[PDB]
């Protein structure tokens, strides 16, 4: 999930105001990568052996 | 320019009546209703009666029902109240006033009000007693001359010194009503001490309903 | 006959400042409630009427609202001439009641008063009654009290006070204060007493004589 | 942003931006605990294999 | 108008079904009072309504400060209420030289009494006597009771906050239906097949505009999706069945060497055209800018996606 | 509700709600972990089983 177009997309305004609340949302953006990183490590454990 | 002139005040003994009138000037009665107000010396105010004009229609406070009756005249453009079965309980001072419907709605404008008294000591001129300084030091060095005027009925009275050449450093009290039936009130002069044995301190009283006045001389006294 | 509450009892501000007063109704009385303000000397004048509406001959200073039950009067920025008693006037239900009324002081510079004793005379204990006198003169604040002594007790229930007007451009006052004995009791005391209490006194003014004395 | 006076909008866009971002929170913080569940089980797989 | 209805009772105009420019009424600028509540007076044609209604009456000049969300007071509570969520703008002018009479304009009445408080947009015309007393009134005047309705003081003599007003609010209604009060915004044809932004009688969106392989019956405008936005429209003026897909997007991930081997790299747009983003690749998992391609497999080095991996060779 | 003015009823109400909602959302994620947490030592107690 992309936080910026999420809230609102392709408008000067809306990410001026996403930006409010600084690197919050960045972070889930990054948890949310971090969890289909994961995702392919367990399949990778379960075949590549 | 809106005007509202009362008149018709006066002393009037217990069991008799009195006719209060006001005149009004700058609008008209009809659409409106028009009211008396009492305020009796020392008392904050009470309403007695309301009549709306263009009606006939009337109310009274229910403590001067069957002796307080009002009126109105459209064609004079003036309004009286009838005050009848007078007791030493309702002298005030009586004003007139105007509003809007029978109720529900604020007086706008008040007349000045007309002042009756009424006492078991029908009337009295004024006498006067001296009050000593003190003999010892004060603060600022400062010291005055008093004297209480006592006795006398109705109020106003005009308090002053000097015979009526000094107003300077004079402070006065409003009078109040003793249970002689009659009136009295303190008054004193302020001023470098040294200037009690120089200047004149006669206690000047005028008392208008009486037609008299006393002058009340006032001086230090051995202490 | 809806009775009204007006409050505070006194304010006190200085001159420039914004002055609320406020008035409370026991019942409903639409927007018939009226704004007085009574100068010493004066007959009460009309500030508003009707709740809203300013009377004519009335500076713009004078406004007020409702919230709920509660109606504020308000003075934007007192005046020098704005010291006065104010009332409020419900005119709905007759007969018409008012409210006590309230005061606004000038919040002067507070002093103690020049204190005088006057011992019955001679020629007052004539009357086979004797009358002590202490004056206060020329003070402020508006609220101040003398509490007597009779041979260094305290005094009660043997005395009587009267209080004037504050002054028009000090604000200051005078008050009296007595003590009523016979002859016979003023005979059976030795010494009296005047204690001067109030806000700009630091330490109890103290006045005194013997019996007989001046 | 097209509908209020810009700082109408920011106060009425800050209510937004924050519930929408509190829904995401919550979406993420679930997600994680059931990735870690599928974790376990990937790695059970992994051991059975 | 010529003629204001007394606020006791608010005259309601109900508008549907034409084009509206508020920009005029804001620009002209003949109102003292011009204040928007939910809505901004900003020339905000864009958005369009389900219908508006324009409410219009005479008051006082310090009454005008009641009408408004959120307010109580003589008329707020008993002649004319707004809604506490309103959306909607509050216009007024003074009228000394139209609504003044000569001994006062008495046609113009407001409610003084009523047993309750009246809801957003309720009207009452009722003049029966309202009993303030205990007693009953039984439809005679007097002390107590009052007759409801009362006339304004419209004195031409009078200061401002005593002067006559008149009032239009303007009320905004926005339902899930097709907005038939719509600004005069430049009409346009509509493009297909390509990336537009859309305004359909005021809704929004950007996408790329295509034949609907859909039919939609007779009774609506549009349909929806998952997420409560448009799927697909009507054109309001020729009623064609147009489905509206996002344009194309997608994340932007870079394939790096260490930058300690070399500083070639190509940029990845996930899902889109590589004409849309001389060494450019085409594949499924998206367009690579600043590589080529080989049709053989090897051992994977930096995985681009769907069984595709990047890596260096001369 | 009962006691004060309808919209600054509402206004604290509102604020009420979301704060008693936060509690609610606390307990939740908390139980949600622990939840993870029992399961694994409860894992643990069926393999030793
Ligand atoms: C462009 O991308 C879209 C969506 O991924 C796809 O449907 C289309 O075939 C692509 N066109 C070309 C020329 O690659």
């Amino acid at each position: 999930v992309d936080c910026t177009m999420y809230i609102c997309g392709d408008s000067t305004e809306c990410s001026n105001l996403l930006l409010q609340y600084g690197s919050f949302c960045t972070q889930l953006n990054r948890a949310l990568t971090g969890i289909a990183v994961e995702q392919d490590k367990n399949t990778q454990e379960v075949f590549a052996q | 320019e809106v005007q509202l002139v009362e008149s018709g005040g006066g002393l009037v003994q217990p069991g008799g009546s009195l006719r209060l009138s006001c005149a009004a000037s700058g609008f008209d009665l009809g659409g409106y209703s028009m009211h008396w107000v009492r305020q009796a010396p020392g008392k904050g105010l009470e309403w007695v009666a309301g009549i709306y004009a263009s009606g006939g229609a009337t109310a009274y406070a229910d403590s001067v029902k069957g002796r307080f009756t009002i009126s109105a005249d459209t064609s004079k453009n003036t309004a009286y109240l009838q005050m009848n079965s007078l007791r030493a309980e309702d002298t005030a001072v009586y004003y007139c006033a105007r509003s809007y419907y029978y109720g529900g709605f604020g007086m706008d404008y008040w007349g000045q009000g007309t002042l009756v008294t009424v006492s078991s000591a029908s009337t009295k001129g004024p006498s006067v007693f001296p009050l000593a300084p003190s003999s010892k030091s004060t603060s600022g060095g400062t010291a005055a001359l008093g004297c209480l005027v006592k006795d006398y009925f109705p109020e106003p009275v005009t308090v002053s010194w000097n015979s009526g050449a000094l107003t300077s450093g004079v402070h006065t009290f409003p009078a109040v009503l003793q249970s002689s039936g009659l009136y009295s009130l303190s008054s004193v002069v302020t001023v470098p001490s040294s200037s009690l044995g120089t200047q004149t301190y006669i206690c000047n009283v005028n008392h208008k309903p009486s037609n008299t006045k006393v002058d009340k001389k006032v001086e230090p006294k051995s202490c | 006959d809806i009775q009204m509450t007006q409050s505070p009892s006194s304010l006190s501000a200085s001159v420039g400042d914004r002055v609320t007063i406020t008035c409370r109704a026991s019942q409903s009385v639409s927007s018939a409630v009226a704004w007085y303000q009574q100068k010493p000397g004066k007959a009460p004048k009309l500030l508003i009427y009707s709740a809203s509406d300013l009377y004519s001959g009335v500076p713009s200073r004078f406004s007020g609202s409702r919230s709920g039950t509660d109606f504020t009067l308000t003075i934007s920025s007192l005046q020098p001439e704005d010291f006065a008693t104010y009332y409020c006037q419900q005119s709905h239900t007759y007969p018409i009641t008012f409210g006590q009324g309230t005061k606004v002081e000038i919040k002067r510079t507070v002093a103690a008063p020049s204190v005088f004793i006057f011992p019955p005379s001679d020629e007052q204990l004539k009357s086979g009654t004797a009358s002590v006198v202490c004056l206060l003169n020329n003070f402020y604040p508006r609220e101040a009290k003398v509490q007597w002594k009779v041979d260094n007790a305290l005094q009660s229930g043997n005395s009587q006070e009267s209080v004037t007007e504050q002054d028009s451009k000090d604000s200051t006052y005078s008050l009296s204060s007595t003590l009523t004995l016979s002859k016979a009791d003023y005979e059976k005391h030795k010494v009296y007493a005047c204690e001067v209490t109030h806000q700009g006194l630091s330490s109890p003014v103290t006045k005194s004589f013997n019996r007989g004395e001046c | 942003l097209s509908r209020l006076d810009p700082p109408e909008a920011e106060v009425q866009i800050d209510r937004l931006i924050t519930g929408r971002l509190q829904s995401l929170q919550t979406y993420v913080t679930q997600q994680l605990i059931r990735a870690a569940e599928i974790r376990a089980s990937a790695n059970l797989a992994a051991t059975k294999m | 108008a010529t003629r204001f209805a007394s606020v006791y009772a608010w005259n309601r105009k109900r508008i549907s079904n034409c084009v509206a420019d508020y920009s005029v009424l804001y620009n002209s600028a003949s109102f003292s009072t011009f204040k928007c509540y939910g809505v901004s007076p900003t020339k905000l044609n864009d958005l369009c309504f389900t219908n508006v209604y324009a409410d219009s009456f005479v008051i006082r000049g310090d009454e005008v400060r009641q009408i408004a969300p959120g307010q109580t007071g003589k008329i707020a509570d008993y002649n004319y209420k707004l809604p506490d969520d309103f959306t909607g703008c509050v216009i007024a002018w003074n009228s000394n030289n139209l609504d003044s009479k000569v001994g006062g304009n008495y046609n113009y009445l407001y409610r003084l009494f009523r047993k309750s408080n009246l809801k957003p947009f309720e009207r009452d015309i009722s003049t029966e006597i309202y009993q303030a007393g205990s007693t009953p009134c039984n439809g005679v005047e007097g002390f107590n009771c009052y007759f409801p309705l009362q006339s304004y003081g419209f004195q031409p003599t009078n200061g401002v906050g005593y002067q006559p007003y008149r009032v239009v609010v303007l009320s905004f209604e926005l339902l899930h239906a097709p907005a038939t009060v719509c600004g005069p915004k430049k009409s346009t044809n509509l493009v297909k097949n390509k990336c537009v932004n859309f305004n359909f009688n005021g809704l929004t969106g950007t996408g790329v505009l295509t034949e609907s392989n859909k039919k939609f019956l007779p009774f609506q405008q549009f349909g929806r999706d998952i997420a409560d936005t448009t799927d697909a429209v009507r054109d309001p003026q020729t009623l064609e069945i147009l489905d509206i897909t996002p344009c194309s997007f997608g994340g932007v991930s870079v394939i790096t060497p260490g930058t300690n081997t070399s500083n070639q790299v190509a940029v990845l747009y996930q899902d889109v055209n590589c004409t849309e983003v001389s060494n450019v690749f085409q594949t499924r998992a998206g367009c690579l800018i600043g590589a080529e391609h080989v049709n053989n497999s090897y051992e994977c080095d930096i995985p681009i996606g769907a069984g595709i991996c990047a890596s260096y060779q001369t």
